[PDB]
DNA sequence: TCATGATCATAGGCGGTAGCGTGCGCCAGACAGGG
DNA sequence: CCCTGTCTGGCGTCCTCTCACCCCTATGATCATGA
């Protein structure tokens, strides 16, 4: 509503302002009612799909795990490496960039001292053993799960983790809701990923790919900015270079799909017959 | 079931079986005295439709009813869904040695103990008191002990303080969402009629004190007392299983 | 001037807006609707006469007999309300109907009947309504609740977005009849037009247009315009109106008059349309490709061959033009089928049609109605005339015809109840217009489309269904018997009518049990707009939008009083000023603001008349004439609030209390509470309980007297006068002479209702509040009811509260209460439980109620008399014997284990024939003696009033000052006096006196008959003994108290007096709340209520100080006048100079416990007025006193807030919820414990608790939690032996309910087993 | 029971108010044209017995 | 998906204690399917120890003696 | 002594010479329509 | 046979507390009263 409520609860509220407040309040109450109605059924389906998975061995004996990197939406780093690789057994043994020097062995539970020693050396991506890549027939081994959450040590042989997992996912379901360019902030080296780029006549670096992802590598190894770069975007910089803060390095058109080229030559028409393939539509009020 | 009015409002199953046996006896009599050529057919259609009303009512076109709009209950309506044997009687049961009342604060508690009334502690813990009476020799049979604890004489409160002492109970809030919703305490007898519950613990139950009601259960056997002391005690669960955050945050 | 009970305790009133329309009688929906239902109503409608004139005359199956209708009449009920609630009968009245039978002759149904017979007939019993607005169905007082449902008429909804997953919206047009078959027109993504009837199979829509006998040429004449092509010497020229060409790109160069107008490749502009219509261009030239796809309208036939050239609704090709061109046709009529303007929806619909004439359409409609049977032309005609076009099976009401004419832009709002051809054609025209882009769809939740049924209309409909069943019986019997020998009571029987109306009032989804524990709860349960029930939506299905407040609930339906939980916004409560329109919609008052001046006439607006006009907000400032003092004023135009000019307004609201209901207008400072907390406060104010001595609200809203008087718990005076005899039982008013009838001399007797059971087991008492010799005015309280005081409304009590954290005992929401509260016996509520005991009839013989009982001794039988029934007054414990009963085996009634009480009332009912024992004869002699004394006192008291009238008449005209009392008093007529009005009046009083004599004789004989007779009872019961225990429940840790703003709480510790924080005067505070509930739960109104309550008590303490010192009335007059002026421009303006030195002392006697203050809802007391009233008393300005501690005796830092808050005890007590079970009874089909508290049961260890024990490693706890403790019978007997012998060990076994699962799966064709 | 009547012109719901009405011999959606085997080739019978069933 | 992953089990008692019981019992009836109590919820049904906590040690003993 | 009328007790599944139903919504997988 | 629409089946929170309601109508037989 374009005319806001200019009155607080210490002063009065007249009749219309209190009526608009009632719109908001009853919308919230009906949200909470039907929200609980969906949340309980979500907890039911999750504890009935898990239901059975018991920590039934002590070492599966594989290596392939998932790669834990800090998540980067394109602003501040939302979830760091300490809060993701806290207490989970490493897949491949992490070597510090003093290559052929082992920092952690390949079956070490990463508790808080090890996580601080990960944060000091600025470790890129601690590849770690996940439950989904296990090898235990009819159950899940103990090392691929991790720390016993709610306790300190490794998981005991036996605790039913499917049920505590399904309750931990469905329990905050009561709290949930129901119904142009690239601007940099920090400073560091510039990384490009999955790019097919070429040089324009202006001297810049233009792109011939939709799958281009720009990254900002910081001073110690990790990444603090990531940007999906569109098709045919124009960079003011290149790969491996150095920028400063507040410097927009890319620009494109979100309305137009550019069909930019690679080689320099004349333009001709092939299989373009007028009247059928191309039509004659004169732009009336502009001219071109 | 009798309704104490001289009549039997019957269950739906006896109605269904009675319909099948009526229709089947009439079909036996009609096959007996010869069917009129292209006639021994309507009665078999009726029998097939009565059996299809008995095995799963409402799956075939329009269901039957006794009174008045509500369709009555077949066998598949006793196995399926809610109000059926899988979800109402076999996965969650009604349980003896249990009770329930309204909760309150009482901040003089240590966090491994809760207040619990003298009347609830006397009615939950009856056979323990019977055993201590005929083990100390204050009643000959079980009936004298029952009449002693019905009269509530002056000695059974000492028996009750000697059976509560190191014996946990399970407290339970009614919408149990996560596994911290069932915890185990060591009771303290309270003059009154409410369950005094430690305040910090109410961060885990999501329980205020505006009329909330909690239910207490008793572990009878010995292994269940050890599981409600070593696994489920209120001092052990200080960390949540969703993360590493403490659940004893002062509110 | 003030009424005499308004000079007792005149409530201080803030408030600024001078009222112009007082609060109406709050129970007018129930009483006005049921008065509309049952009353002798001429000119047909509404009422019972509508049913009796729409279902009658029943004419027979061509037997020339006819059962027509004359009139009806209801006799008096055999039982009045009190005997009906005591015994347990319906409160019904017999419905006598005068029916007539006529029997026509042969060869002339337009000829003379040979014989008629008109007679009285009995049918049904309709239950009457009591003056409170409630029904008494089986001794239990029930309320039928108003339903909110869809208004009959057309309704153009739009199935937006969701269908076909391509964004193409649909449009449907549901015709909603009041009674009959529905009719849904709609579209489909192929842009065809589809009808359907009662959600059945789907047909193309024009199949019904052929069913109304339209040829296809006429259909295209209706639903399209015409395009004329004239073959005039050159290329088949065209008549052209260029308005069709608005934006169309032509295929050639349009030229006329030798001038190029339109070029090929361009579109026709609007100025080119202006050129062509200015030059008046008529005939233009088309190519051969222009009529390549033009659709012909009507059939062209060739005159030579007699064949068909081209069929109707067909596109034209080259050969069709070549055929019709050489046949002699110069005019060609086609249709205009544009992209935006007019789609060919009718044309595509007729191309999908297989039908060709009226008969095939009627066959297809008869086949979609009843599937798979041979149609016949007579059967198809009969079905399609009985779907929409018959007075029997189809009937829009007047509401339906109004909406159907209004939503089609008609003029007359009067029409027939049946449809016609023009109606369906206008529905299809408006649907095509909505599809074309002009006009709008109609929303559902708009209150111009939600009608309100009530008690009268729903009882009429159920009675009509009973009548169509009985016409289905009378049509059976009338032409299948011998005539003339029968009378019209042998035909019609009263079983279906009484069964239908008794099933509706007995068990419906809207005839619900009255929540009666409070006058507020009565008067807000009777005013309820429920959306549920028959014809409305359901809770577990719908939805989102109907649970939301629409912008047109403003002043009709309350926005903040609704039950939270599974049905929010469906159990809406109707507002204060909201009446009900003539048709059934909602309407609300406004003030007609003529061009400058707010005129004080009220003027009722409906929900759709409000939208067109523009309404000023309620609290807009105006300077003594009506001129709006601003030049921008906040208003609302069409469901949307804005800021308008000074004199473009058309209406102003009446009073500022009209958005809210009466549940949430007794909340002081409502404008300061957030709406969630106001909702919870209104709902808990409904859930209160009456205390022992209800006090008053110090901070009210002035709305208490409307809720108290306009309900039915107080004893309002009918005719004013002088009180003669006050007693705790009765009150006698002597009627003043300027209010009094000439005959029936008249002094009124009010028999109060003493201690009796309510529905919620409270104690509905009435206490007399008038003195003796006291004047009372017409319309005034005499006896306070439950939770009333001097005619006000006192739900809870007002106590001294402080906001401070006190050592953790008020942690989340808890409340901490001093022992000074429980010592004063001020929340000590009184409950009454009814315990019944029947003497059934079984085998080996009947039962025994006598006290010769086995297995019992002196200690049980000392509390019974010599005939089994407990005494009246014997204070029993939990588990004694009340009624001793033995069967051919002790089965005596016992007090259920836990409750104390005092037996206050014993009823004994005896089925007739059974021997009355000695106590039943004692109760019979007792009630004979009571009724004898009561009717004799009726005769004596009314004879005393009659003799006082004789003395008042004989003051003049032959007065005898000494001779009047020498003779006996019954002869005061033959004294010396001529033929005047006085001897005429003495003759009229002699007529009245002899009438009272013979009436007393016959009524005492009838009352002895009513006491002496038996009562019809259950099948096979001897006698019913009912005993009323009267528990007195005080307060304890665990009860629930709450204020009036949503501040709930379990009272957690009942402290001693000494521990309470006291102040530097000495007084301890009573209750210590918790401050932390205020900034999160935003109910800031309770702190303003606290400060204004402390101001009120400061004025009360100063009155108590000025009166305890025995001061003369001058200083009291001074101080009370200063406390009653005190404000801005207010409404009260009292002066004590017309109270005359004796009322001021009694007004100060009523003000010494505090001064009551009214604070209306949105026009309340501001902050500066509270400060100025706290300055009148010597209290601190900020409201905060420094408080010492009780334990340490040293001061709390940072001074704390004290005051008075008016707190309510709720009836969620703690010795009604607490329960415990070691080993009780077990269920029968699955050997698990029973459920509930009355059944001694165990708590459900539900499914999520099983998950929470799987989530730990607790395995033995769960095994005994679902095998030993619950189900396995041998396992639990082994467990019980092992527990009483000290061996904690379980022998597990199997759940018996799993064996029940095996038997239920095995009872199918399935073979489940257990291997190994 | 065998009854002779004619379906279309006389529509059934009018005649419904009487007995003789449970419904047609069908073996299918349509009211099945029945044979009259007793009337045509099986007139006089019941030599089974007069057992007076049970 | 989790409701189809829970209805598609090698154990008909779990898929019967979850959603539709008719389809699960008819498919397991004509298939002759043979549950072996396989985890938590079937043992909650049949009334014995969960194979999770202390019952896990009991089930290792019981399976070792097979 | 016989006949008639009235009252009381005991006994079954739309009620009628049709029509009642009408305000949930999503997903999903099979059955079939159109081409 | 390869889509593409329709159809009909599934499913839609937990725990507790309270209250009412749970055939009436028609036909046949027996008894009493009146002629
Ligand atoms: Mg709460
Ligand atoms: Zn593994």
């Amino acid at each position: 509503i374009e005319t806001p409520i200019t009155a607080n609860f210490r002063e009065g509220l007249n009749v219309l302002q209190y009526f608009i407040s009632t719109h908001g309040a009853r919308k919230g109450l009906a949200d909470t009612a039907l929200k609980t109605a969906n949340s309980g059924y979500l907890t039911r389906r999750l504890v009935d799909v898990a239901q059975d998975l018991v920590v039934t061995e002590d070492d599966c004996g594989t290596h392939e795990g998932i790669m834990m990197t800090p998540v980067i939406e394109g602003g501040d780093v939302k979830e760091p490496l300490r809060d993701r690789v806290l207490g989970r057994v490493t897949a491949e043994d992490v070597l510090k960039p003093g290559t052929a020097d082992i920092l952690v062995p390949r079956n070490t539970l990463l508790h808080e001292q090890w996580c601080d020693l990960l944060e000091e050396n600025s470790v890129d991506a601690v590849k770690v053993r996940s439950v989904v890549s296990c090898d235990t027939d009819f159950g899940v081994c103990a090392h691929c799960y991790g720390r016993d959450l709610a306790r300190g040590h490794i998981i005991n042989k036996g605790e039913a983790i499917g049920v505590i997992a399904a309750q931990s996912i469905g329990e905050p379901g009561t709290q949930l809701t129901m119904r142009s360019s690239i601007q940099v902030k920090n400073k560091g080296s510039i990384k490009l990923s999955n790019v097919k780029s070429v040089v324009n006549s202006s001297g810049k670096l233009v792109i011939t790919s939709r799958n281009t992802e720009l990254k900002l590598i910081d001073e110690f190894g990790r990444t603090k900015e990531s940007y999906k770069v569109p098709y045919g975007a124009v960079l003011a910089k290149g790969d491996g270079e150095q920028v400063a803060g507040g410097e927009t390095v890319a620009n494109w058109d979100p309305h137009t799909m550019p069909v930019i080229t690679e080689v320099s030559g004349f333009v001709r028409f092939t299989d373009m017959i007028d009247g059928q393939t191309i039509t004659r539509q004169t732009d009336e009020l502009t001219g071109l | 079931v009798p309704l104490d009015g001289g009549r039997f409002a019957t269950s739906d199953l006896n109605d269904l079986y009675r319909r099948v046996i009526n229709r089947n006896n009439r079909l036996k009599r009609l096959l007996d005295l010869a069917a009129p050529d292209i006639i021994v057919r309507n009665e078999k259609r009726m029998l097939q439709e009565a059996v299809d009303a008995l095995l799963d009512n409402g799956r075939r076109g329009r269901a039957i009813t006794g009174s008045n709009k509500r369709p009555l209950k077949s066998l598949a309506d006793m196995i399926k869904g809610k109000q059926g044997r899988f979800r109402q009687n076999l996965l969650g049961k009604r349980v003896d040695y249990s009770g329930r009342s309204v909760i309150t604060v009482g901040p003089y508690l240590r966090l491994h103990q809760c207040g619990l009334p003298k009347k609830m502690a006397l009615e939950l813990f009856k056979p323990f008191i019977y055993g201590k009476l005929e083990l100390r020799g204050l009643a000959t049979t079980i009936k004298a002990a029952k009449k002693m604890v019905e009269r509530e004489e002056a000695v059974v409160w000492d028996i009750l303080d000697e059976v509560i002492r190191e014996h946990p109970v399970l407290l339970n809030r009614a919408p149990t969402l996560h596994r911290l919703g069932i915890q185990a305490f060591e009771p303290v007898l309270i003059e009154g009629k409410a369950i005094q519950l430690h305040p910090l613990v109410c961060a885990a139950y999501n329980a205020d004190f505006d009329g909330d009601q909690m239910a207490v259960h008793v572990p009878l056997t010995l292994e269940a007392q050890l599981e409600a002391r070593a696994l489920m005690m209120s001092t052990n669960n200080i960390l949540s299983p969703a993360n590493g955050e403490p659940i004893i945050v002062p509110s | 001037v003030y009424s005499y009970t308004e000079k007792k305790r005149i409530r201080k009133d803030f408030g600024k807006r001078p009222q112009v329309l007082d609060v109406p009688y709050l129970l007018s929906i129930q009483l006005d609707s049921f008065q509309k239902f049952i009353e002798q109503d001429p000119e047909g409608q509404y009422g019972l006469e509508a049913a009796f004139r729409s279902v009658f005359p029943i004419q027979s199956y061509s037997g020339n007999s006819e059962l027509q209708y004359v009139s009806y009449r209801l006799g008096e009920p055999v039982f009045d309300v009190q005997e009906c609630q005591i015994r347990g009968v319906t409160y019904s009245a017999p419905l006598r109907v005068k029916l007539r039978l006529v029997i026509y002759e042969r060869e002339a149904p337009e000829g003379t009947v040979k014989d008629i017979k008109e007679q009285e007939v009995y049918m049904g019993e309709i239950p009457l309504m009591t003056d409170n607005g409630t029904f008494v169905i089986n001794g239990t007082e029930r309320v039928i609740v108003s339903q909110l449902h869809r208004s009959p008429g057309v309704f153009f909804d739009s199935d937006k977005g969701k269908t076909h997953s391509s964004g193409k919206v649909l449009y449907n047009a549901r015709i909603i009849p009041y009674r009959g078959s529905w009719l849904d027109f709609e579209f489909d993504p192929k842009d065809n037009l589809f009808v359907r009837i009662d959600r059945r199979r789907k047909l193309p829509a024009t199949i019904i247009l052929r069913a109304l006998n339209y040829t296809t040429e006429q259909i295209l004449d209706l639903f399209f315009e015409k395009v004329i092509f004239e073959i005039r010497d050159n290329k088949l020229q065209m008549e052209l109106v260029p308005e069709r060409l608005r934006g169309e790109t032509a295929s050639f160069d349009i030229e006329a008059n030798g001038k190029v107008y339109v070029e090929k490749g361009r579109r026709i502009t609007a100025r080119h349309i202006r050129q062509l219509e200015k030059d008046d261009v008529k005939l233009i030239e088309v190519p051969v490709e222009y009529i390549a796809g033009k659709v012909v309208a009507k059939d062209y036939i060739d005159e030579s061959t007699g064949e068909l050239i081209c069929a109707a609704n067909m596109e034209l090709s080259l050969d069709l033009l070549a055929k019709l061109s050489q046949s002699g046709h110069k005019r060609i009529e086609t249709l205009f089928t544009n992209d935006l303007d007019h789609g060919p929806y009718i044309s595509e619909t007729l191309r999908v049609d297989p039908t060709n004439d009226r008969l095939s359409a009627l066959v297809e409609i008869y086949r979609m109605m009843r599937p798979g049977e041979p149609p016949t032309r007579e059967a198809a005609e009969s079905l399609f005339e009985n779907l929409f076009f018959s007075e029997d099976r189809y009937d829009l009401s007047a509401v339906g015809r109004m909406k159907f004419n209004r939503s089609l832009l008609r003029e007359e709002i009067e029409g027939s109840g049946i449809l016609s051809k023009d109606d369906i054609i206008d529905v299809m025209k408006k649907l095509i217009d909505i599809r074309n882009g002009k006009g709008e769809v109609d929303d559902i939740d708009h209150l111009g489309n939600r009608r309100i049924r009530s008690v009268g209309e729903m009882a009429e409909n159920q009675f009509r269904v009973g009548l169509v069943r009985v016409e289905r019986a009378v049509k059976e019997r009338l032409s299948l018997g011998d005539l003339d020998t029968l009378m019209p009571q042998d035909m019609i029987n009263a079983k279906p009518i009484s069964a239908a109306v008794k099933e509706f009032f007995g068990s419906s989804q809207l005839s619900q049990f009255m929540d009666q524990n409070n006058p507020l709860s009565e008067i807000t349960h009777k005013r309820r707009i429920s959306a549920l029930g028959p014809g409305g939506l359901t809770r577990e299905r719908a939805g989102f939008e109907v649970r939301d407040v629409h912008p047109t609930h403003y002043g009709r339906v309350c926005p903040i009083e609704t039950p939270e939980g599974p049905n929010i916004g469906l159990i809406n409560s109707l507002s204060v000023y909201a009446q009900t329109n003539e048709y059934g919609f909602l309407e609300t008052p406004y003030r007609k603001v003529t061009d400058g001046v707010v005129t004080d006439e009220i003027h009722y607006l409906s929900a759709i008349e409000e939208g067109n006009y523009v309404i000023a907000q309620a609290n807009s400032n105006l300077d003594e004439e009506g001129h709006f003092v601003e030049d921008l004023v906040t208003c609302r135009s069409k469901g949307e609030s804005s800021l308008f000019s000074r004199d473009q307004v058309d209406y102003m609201d009446v009073s500022t209390q009209q958005v809210v209901s009466v549940g949430a207008s007794l909340i002081p400072f409502l404008e300061h509470d957030d709406a969630n907390r106001a909702l919870m406060g209104a709902n808990m104010q409904r859930q209160a309980v009456p205390t022992l001595r209800a006090d008053k609200p110090l901070v009210g809203t002035g709305m208490e007297r409307a809720v108290a008087v306009d309900s039915g718990v107080t004893a309002v005076a009918k005719r004013g006068g002088v009180v003669q005899y006050v007693d705790a039982s009765r009150i006698v008013i002597k009627v003043n002479e300027d209010e009094m009838y000439p005959g029936e001399a008249g002094i009124d007797i009010y028999n109060l209702t003493k201690y009796t059971r309510s529905n919620q087991n409270t104690c509905i008492n009435q206490m007399p509040c008038v003195s003796l010799g006291e004047p009372v005015e017409r319309g005034d309280v005499l006896a306070d009811g439950p939770s009333t005081d001097l005619g006000e409304l006192a739900l809870g009590q007002n106590m001294r509260v402080a906001f401070m954290p006190w050592n953790g005992y008020n942690f989340e929401d808890s409340i901490l209460v001093s022992e000074r509260v429980v010592q004063e016996d001020r929340f000590t509520t009184i409950h009454i439980q009814e315990l019944a005991c029947v003497s059934r009839d079984t085998k080996l013989g009947p039962e025994e109620i006598t006290a010769d009982i086995p297995n019992v001794g002196e200690a049980a039988l000392s509390k019974l008399d010599e005939s089994g029934i407990v005494y009246i007054g014997a204070e029993v414990t939990g588990g004694d014997i009340l009624v001793g009963k033995v069967t051919p085996k002790d089965s005596s009634l016992r007090v259920p284990n836990g409750v104390s009480g005092t037996v206050i009332d014993v009823q004994v009912f005896t089925r007739d024939g059974v021997e009355k024992d000695k106590r039943a004869l004692e109760i019979e002699e007792m009630q004979l003696k009571q009724a004898k004394k009561d009717l004799s006192e009726e005769l004596q008291i009314l004879e005393a009033g009659l003799f006082s009238r004789i003395r008042a008449v004989l003051v003049a005209g032959g007065v005898e000052a000494e001779k009047l009392d020498k003779l006996p008093r019954d002869r005061w007529l033959e004294l010396g006096l001529t033929d005047e009005e006085k001897q005429n009046q003495l003759e009229q009083l002699a007529e009245q006196y002899d009438e009272l004599k013979h009436e007393f004789e016959k009524k005492l004989e009838a009352k002895r008959r009513k006491i002496t007779q038996g009562d019809d009872l259950a099948p096979g019961v001897l006698k019913i003994v009912k005993v009323y225990l009267a528990v007195k429940r005080r307060i304890q840790p665990g009860d629930k108290m709450a204020g009036r703003h949503g501040n709930k709480g379990v009272i957690s510790k009942i402290n001693p007096i000494e521990d309470m924080p006291y102040d530097e005067n000495g007084t301890p505070v009573d209750i210590v709340l918790n401050p932390l509930g205020v900034p999160s739960r935003m109910n800031i109104g309770q702190i303003l209520e606290t400060h204004l309550g402390m101001a009120a008590k400061g004025i009360g303490d100063k009155i108590n100080a000025m009166l305890k010192q025995q001061q003369e009335v001058a200083k009291l007059r001074e101080f009370i006048q200063r406390a009653y002026d005190l404000g801005a421009d207010v409404r009260q303006k009292v002066d004590l100079s017309t109270f005359s030195d004796e009322e001021v002392m009694r007004l100060a006697e009523n003000l010494r416990k505090g001064m009551p203050i009214a604070t209306p809802v949105f026009d309340g007391a501001k902050e500066a007025e509270i400060k100025e009233l706290l300055k009148l008393g010597d209290l601190p300005t900020s409201g905060q006193i420094r408080l010492y501690d009780g334990r340490t005796g040293e001061q709390f830092e940072r001074p704390v807030t004290v005051g008075y808050m008016y707190m309510l005890k709720l009836n969620h007590l703690v010795d009604d919820k607490m329960h415990a079970r070691s080993t009780g009874s077990y269920s029968l089909v699955t050997q698990q414990p029973l459920g509930g508290k009355a059944q001694f049961g165990g708590q459900r260890f539900g499914e999520m608790e099983v998950w929470a024990l799987e989530a730990y490693g607790a395995a033995y706890t769960l095994q005994e939690m679902l095998t030993v403790k619950s189900d396995d019978v041998n396992g639990r007997t082994k467990m019980y032996k092992n527990i009483v012998d000290g061996n904690h060990q379980m022998e597990p076994g199997m759940p018996e309910s799993f064996n029940v699962l095996l038997k239920e799966i095995r009872s199918l064709g399935i073979n489940i087993e257990l291997e190994d | 029971l065998f009854v002779e009547f004619d379906p279309e012109v006389i529509h059934t719901t009018t005649i419904n108010a009487t007995r003789g009405v449970s419904h047609f011999v069908r073996f299918g959606a349509s009211p099945a044209i029945v044979p009259s085997a007793v009337i045509h080739q099986l007139s006089v019978y019941k030599p089974k017995d007069i057992v007076d069933p049970a | 998906g989790i409701t189809k992953a829970s209805l598609a089990t090698e154990s008909f008692i779990s898929a019967a204690s979850f959603q539709e019981t008719t389809r699960v019992l008819t498919e397991a009836a004509v298939a002759g399917k043979r549950d072996e109590l396989r985890g938590l919820k079937e043992n909650v049904i049949v009334g014995r120890l969960i194979p999770a906590g202390t019952g896990y040690a009991y089930h290792q003993d019981r399976m070792r003696r097979r």
